[PDB]
RNA sequence: ACAGGUUUGGUCCUGGCCUUUCUAUUAAUUCUUAAUAAAAUUACACAUGCAAGUAUCCGCGCCCCGGUGAGAAUGCCCUCCAGAUCUUAAAGAUCAAAAGGAGCAGGUAUCAAGCACACCUAUAACGGUAGCUCAUAACGCCUUGCUCAACCACACCCCCACGGGAAACAGCAGUGAUAAAAAUUAAGCCAUGAACGAAAGUUUGACUAAGUUAUAUUAAUUAGAGUUGGUAAAUCUCGUGCCAGCCACCGCGGUCAUACGAUUAACCCAAAUUAAUAGAUCCACGGCGUAAAGAGUGUUUAAGAAAAAAAAUCACAAU
RNA sequence: CCUAUAUUCAAUUACACAACCAUGCAAGAAGAGACAAGUCGUAACAAGGUAAGCAUACUGGAAAGUGUGCUUGGAUUACC
């Protein structure tokens, strides 16, 4: 009985972590397009330079 | 210390009372080979009557005879404890008087 | 137990060994063993001194070997009886020899091993087994026209209540014990004797090893 | 039904100290004994000998020991029964996706 | 201790002072000392008669019983005790005893009668 | 005592007072927690808290930590019968951790209760004997019978030395 | 520890030593009677007596009890039980060898390496890998009974006991020797226990009851010991003159000594009182600029901490 | 070996061995401590009359002296 309970549990746990890290991926997406904007920025910057 | 360091060590632990002169015993018996005088240290001055002794653990030592006056030769046997004389620097050890050769200090007469 | 310093004891072993050797050696055959001093009624061997009441029986009486060693076939199928036995129970009592193994270092003869089937009380034992206190001397043989007088038997039932009362304080215990419970009944608490059953110190004891089940 | 060890260690789990010999697996069990005078908790660690039948065990992994009913030699009361960590390479039991670490090498979100 | 052999015992340890005994019947095995290791204390048996006149017993029947029950030997004052509860029947020696005293007490009456003349 | 963070918990009180008693079944237990994230926090605190306190009255348990190897919290309980439990502990505190583990292998109140009252009946006190394992060792000290006479000397008819004087003349 | 004395011209700090409490032996001085308890120098040598027999012969018993602590870091706690014994058909139950190990377990690291101390194969051998223990103390050396309803170990010596030295009280009494260390060459099996006996019962220096001894309690019949500079309760007059002597620590004695010796008085314990020796107790969860103490420097291993928020990087005389 | 049992044996051989320890005694050697109201100086303490000292080297009846780096647990009294 427990033991099945306990079972039950961790897979609920388990959907509430799946959601959550949805959630960071999406977040982490926006993180890198941020980056990406920047790192396009300084990319463009030192190749004017060395040019 | 830290809490590793006292865990490494072990709680302290009280070393063992170091043996003396009687090397345990409440008493020893022992035969006098002279009787001889000591100075005793600076500060305070007498001669102080004492004796050599062989004791039955078979170690030779110097000891101390309490009282005014005392008759003692070679070969008497005498009972020695512990008590340490302040005024005379090495000598540890102090007949019992009234026993064996040594009579208790008889009263003036 | 084990110390991983332990020393490895080899004389234990040897002195083991040695000893088991020098016991099954020197084994004494049992004619020299239970030779007897009949003056001083001190046997040799083990320097033992006989019980007093055992010593009319001493000198007038024979051991089984005594008796079985003048018998053609050394007394096979022979009948048997204990002076003992004849003095106290007036049933038969009696050992019928299947075997009898002497001891031949004996320079008369007088002693051995026996062997057979017992009939105490008239009550017969199936089996053969061997028999007890060969060297005592209760020991008498029945003559073969005697035989059947001897072996004659008047079977009589037993007597002895099968039931007795439960020791005073005991009963009361179960009374109250059964009347805790819901039960009425007041009928009696009755102890059964039928496997209380115990032979009379005469009976002799098997010298069998027990086979264990 | 009689299979049994008398060993107190019936089940127990340890470090892999070292591979050397054959189908063996020298192991460190560590567990918390605790300082009476501190009234604390240190880690006694002690050495066992596992059985590894496929010689199955690289250093390092931490490993589930079953023990032995019979003992194989007076050294090696003990079999190795699963893998629950191998080094360097793990696979979270939790949502049973390869992990360097604490970071997840294979997403459990990403199931397609 | 290890011992070669021997058996089971309920029997009385001696506790007690000098001319003030006291019994502790107890569960031992056979070979160890008087007073010493048992494997259970039974019972105690106090000889001495207290302010009401009595001689105090008391008996765990329950493991008295497990332990007769597991083949333990009583010893003769043990017996002797269990019989005088009513526990078990009395002892032959008690009954014995108990004629032999009324013998004495019959001749030491008739002897009583025969001086008195 | 002074040195350390939360001193109390190196108490004999402290540690007596955390309750958790595994069921017999329980061999090994396994704690994998992280040293850092937010989510982890809980499980932390359980290592740093209930850990000593388990552990005390567990004393034949093996508890095992193990540091940074999942990037998830979690504990792991090996029975006898091979049988493995699993138990997430994520954004669990510290209190649910022990509360959820005492459910799942515990030992109801009744069962403990049941023990210690199996343990409280192995003394009798009826016995007597040794102070350390008896309420009583002579019968002298119990109220109505006869003194030990080395409190109170007996009157001279009860010693054998006078019974003796009188068989003897 | 409820603390106290003592470093200095003096203060504060640090820091030893000692005092005050309790127990045991011995010794000195004193000692009236009972009861109880306990009886202890010695694993050196032992005169004499006794300590195991029972039982109609077989048998069953005969270091079991009792003795001792020599040895061994021996071991405690805990697994698992062959065997022996008892009872019974079996099953049970008591004692539990060997084998084991979650944990705990004397000192010493100036004992740091041990030197074969592992595993596999399989058939039980051939053979094959090259391991195993250890700074979380291996391997040594020294000291030692114990964690006590008890346990462990020994049984003249050579760990053992075939053999060999050699002729055995570490059973009760005793005796030499030895030591500061001093119980009766005693009475009973009446009671418990043990052995043997079917049983009446017999045996038992186990034990019961006695003998001895201020060793300790208690009760009353019994008064003596120590101390009186400070710590620390309590002193007067003589004698002595750095002499004779005294003291646990400080110290006292050089002609006006409450400190020596004696007297007067007092104090305090008391059938005991002091001394000596061992214990019990007592060090650091405290410290490390100047007092004992941050190891001349950096890196990694083992082992730990990560406990919440971030970082790596630019004039100048590194090498 | 028509019931059944009886009897025998189990000791050597190959080597190494007081090294190695511990415990006493010892011709002798060296040190420390305690020690004159002794002899010779004056090193240190005050810029101790050449500031002390550390490491190291060499030297000297004796404290000690001197070299080379280092320390302040020395001063330079501070609009000088
Ligand atoms: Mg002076
Ligand atoms: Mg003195
Ligand atoms: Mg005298
Ligand atoms: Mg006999
Ligand atoms: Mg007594
Ligand atoms: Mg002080
Ligand atoms: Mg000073
Ligand atoms: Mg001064
Ligand atoms: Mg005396
Ligand atoms: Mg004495
Ligand atoms: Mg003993
Ligand atoms: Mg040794
Ligand atoms: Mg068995
Ligand atoms: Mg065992
Ligand atoms: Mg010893
Ligand atoms: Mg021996
Ligand atoms: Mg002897
Ligand atoms: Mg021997
Ligand atoms: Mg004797
Ligand atoms: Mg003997
Ligand atoms: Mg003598
Ligand atoms: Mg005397
Ligand atoms: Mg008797
Ligand atoms: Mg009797
Ligand atoms: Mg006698
Ligand atoms: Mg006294
Ligand atoms: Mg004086
Ligand atoms: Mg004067
Ligand atoms: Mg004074
Ligand atoms: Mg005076
Ligand atoms: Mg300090
Ligand atoms: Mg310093
Ligand atoms: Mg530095
Ligand atoms: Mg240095
Ligand atoms: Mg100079
Ligand atoms: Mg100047
Ligand atoms: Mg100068
Ligand atoms: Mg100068
Ligand atoms: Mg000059
Ligand atoms: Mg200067
Ligand atoms: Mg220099
Ligand atoms: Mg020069
Ligand atoms: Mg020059
Ligand atoms: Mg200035
Ligand atoms: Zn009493």
């Amino acid at each position: 009985e427990l033991m099945a309970w306990n079972q039950a549990e961790n897979q609920r746990l388990h959907e509430l972590r799946l959601a959550r890290l949805r959630q960071e991926a999406l977040e982490q997406e926006r993180r890198q397009a941020e980056e990406a904007v920047l790192q396009a920025r300084e990319a463009q910057a030192w190749a004017q330079l060395k040019e | 210390a830290t809490l590793n360091q006292m865990h490494r060590l072990g709680p302290p632990k009280h070393p063992p009372g170091k043996m003396g002169p009687t090397a345990g015993r409440p008493q020893l018996k022992g035969v006098v080979l002279r009787t001889f005088i000591r100075k005793p240290k600076k500060p305070n001055s007498a001669n102080r009557k004492c004796c050599r002794v062989r004791l039955s653990t078979g170690r030779e030592a110097v000891c101390f005879i309490p009282g005014e006056g005392h008759s003692l030769q070679e070969h008497h046997v005498v009972l020695v404890q512990g008590g340490r004389t302040q005024d005379l620097p090495g000598v540890k050890l102090t007949v019992v008087r009234g026993k064996y050769d040594c009579g208790h200090v008889q009263k003036k007469k | 137990m084990a110390r991983k310093k332990v020393r490895p004891r080899l004389i234990a072993e040897l002195a083991r060994r040695v000893r088991a050797l020098r016991e099954q050696r020197e084994r004494p055959r049992d004619s020299q063993r239970y030779a007897l001093d009949y003056e001083t009624m001190m046997r040799p061997h083990s320097g033992n001194r006989l019980p007093m009441r055992a010593w009319a029986d001493v000198r007038h009486e024979s051991r089984l070997l005594q008796l079985l060693n003048r018998l053609p076939l050394f007394g096979l199928g022979r009948l048997v009886t204990r002076k003992s036995w004849l003095w106290q129970h007036d049933e038969p009592c009696y050992w019928r020899l299947t075997r009898v193994r002497p001891d031949y270092a004996a320079e008369n003869l007088d002693h051995g091993k026996a062997w057979g089937i017992l009939t105490f009380k008239g009550k017969t034992e199936s089996e053969a087994r061997e028999i007890e206190q060969v060297m005592y001397h209760d020991w008498r043989l029945v003559p073969k026209h005697e035989e059947e007088a001897f072996t004659a038997f008047t079977l009589v039932p037993e007597d002895t209540p099968l039931s007795v009362p439960y020791p005073p304080l005991l009963r009361a215990m179960i009374l109250a014990q059964r009347q805790k419970y819901g039960d009425t009944s007041t009928e009696e608490p009755m102890l059964n004797l039928e496997r209380a059953r115990i032979d009379p110190w005469d009976y002799p004891a098997k010298l069998e090893a027990k086979t264990k089940t | 039904s009689i299979a049994r060890s008398s060993v107190h260690a019936k089940w127990v789990v340890g470090k892999v100290i070292g591979t050397a010999m054959q189908k063996t697996a020298k192991v460190r069990v560590t567990r918390l004994v605790l300082d009476p005078y501190l009234l604390k908790y240190f880690n006694k660690r002690k050495t066992y000998f596992a059985h590894d039948a496929l010689q199955q065990c690289t250093v390092g992994d931490i490993v589930l020991l079953k023990a032995l009913p019979v003992p194989r030699t007076k050294h090696v009361k003990h079999e190795l029964a699963e893998i629950i960590f191998k080094v360097g390479q793990v696979i979270d039991p939790v949502t049973g996706k390869p992990c360097a670490g604490t970071t997840y090498l294979e997403s459990p979100i990403s199931p397609e | 201790r290890a011992y070669r052999g021997g058996h089971l015992t309920i029997r009385l340890a001696l506790g007690g002072c000098t001319n003030r005994p006291f019994y502790r019947i107890v569960a031992a095995h056979s070979k160890c000392p008087r007073d010493g290791r048992f494997v259970e204390q039974l019972g105690s048996y106090d000889p001495l008669p207290n302010s009401h006149g009595e001689k105090l017993v008391a008996l765990n029947f329950d493991r008295i019983r497990h332990w007769i029950g597991c083949g333990a030997h009583l010893s003769k004052p043990v017996e002797k005790l269990l019989g005088l509860s009513g526990f078990y029947p009395l002892h032959p020696m008690m009954i014995t005893n108990a004629e032999r005293l009324r013998r004495k007490r019959a001749r030491e009456v008739l002897l009583a009668s025969q001086k008195t003349d | 005592p002074m040195k350390g963070r939360f001193p109390i918990r190196r108490t004999l009180q402290y540690l007596g007072q955390g309750d958790v008693v595994f069921k017999d079944s329980v061999k090994v237990m396994t704690v994998n927690y992280n040293t850092h994230g937010e989510l982890g926090e809980g499980a932390r605190k359980f290592v740093f808290f209930n850990i000593p306190q388990i552990q005390y009255k567990n004393p034949w348990v093996q508890i095992t930590m193990f540091k940074n190897m999942t990037p998830s919290p979690f504990l792991r309980f090996y029975l006898d019968s091979g049988e493995q439990v699993l138990v997430d502990v994520e954004s669990k505190s510290n209190k649910e951790i022990v509360e959820h583990i005492r459910k799942i292998l515990g030992k109801n109140e009744e069962t403990l209760e049941k023990e210690e009252q199996e343990k409280k009946q192995l003394s009798h006190p009826a016995h007597f004997g040794p102070r350390k394992y008896c309420l009583r060792e002579c019968m002298c000290e119990v109220e109505g019978q006869v003194p030990c006479p080395g409190l109170v000397p007996l009157p001279k008819e009860m010693t054998g030395k006078y019974k003796a004087a009188l068989k003897a003349t």
